[PDB]
């Protein structure tokens, strides 16, 4: 079992996170839905890699 | 530039909102035979 | 002019991961 | 592999992204196929 | 927008350089328009 490098990659332009200050924790949900998300992929891929 | 002010808004984008009034405001008006007619004065004009 | 609305942010839950 | 959790929070300026590279080895294995039976092109 | 505001300093490395990334959100506005008429083009 060759443990293969998975490459997630997110990016949150300065755009889109400035545009978005009105919220204090906008980096934080992004993170949180970002966590959440990986965890779906590892199923997703588990079983439709 | 020293003038010239500045401000911390911490929004990307927004409107800046004044009062104003339509126009005259004091008339006197005939109570004993007519109403007291009131109207609206806010003009609120809003830039970007 | 606008009564330019009010926004507050939420989460649109994605599927558990309890699996 | 443990160890593989390599996380890097690339605030790249240069581009004016911040960025995160969650690299992550994994290996997806049944440890034993004998109770692991499927059935694929199900019709209905 | 301060903490819009962003002033990376990213160590490049790998061109023997120091990058100043210096990003600021501004905003040109006149506060009152009625105070405020130009003249445009003057030929003199």
């Amino acid at each position: 079992y060759r443990c293969e490098q998975t490459n997630s990659d997110t990016h949150i332009t300065y755009q889109k996170l400035d545009a978005w200050a009105k919220f204090a924790d906008f980096q934080t949900r992004i993170r949180d839905a970002i966590i959440k998300r990986q965890a779906l992929d590892r199923i997703m891929i588990g079983f439709n890699g | 530039l020293k003038s010239i002010n500045f401000y911390g808004v911490p929004e990307q984008e927004g409107e800046k909102i004044g009062l104003g009034v339509s126009g005259p405001v004091a008339s006197t008006t005939d109570t004993t035979q007519q109403d007291r007619e009131t109207s609206d004065i806010s003009t609120m004009d809003g830039r970007r | 002019v606008a009564p330019s609305v009010q926004q507050k942010l939420e989460t649109k839950v994605q599927e558990s991961s309890d699996f | 592999q443990e160890g593989g959790r390599r996380r890097t929070i690339l605030d790249n300026a240069k581009r004016d992204r911040i960025e995160n590279y969650e690299s992550s080895n994994d290996a997806y294995v049944i440890e034993d196929l004998a109770c692991a039976a499927m059935a694929e092109n199900i019709a209905l």
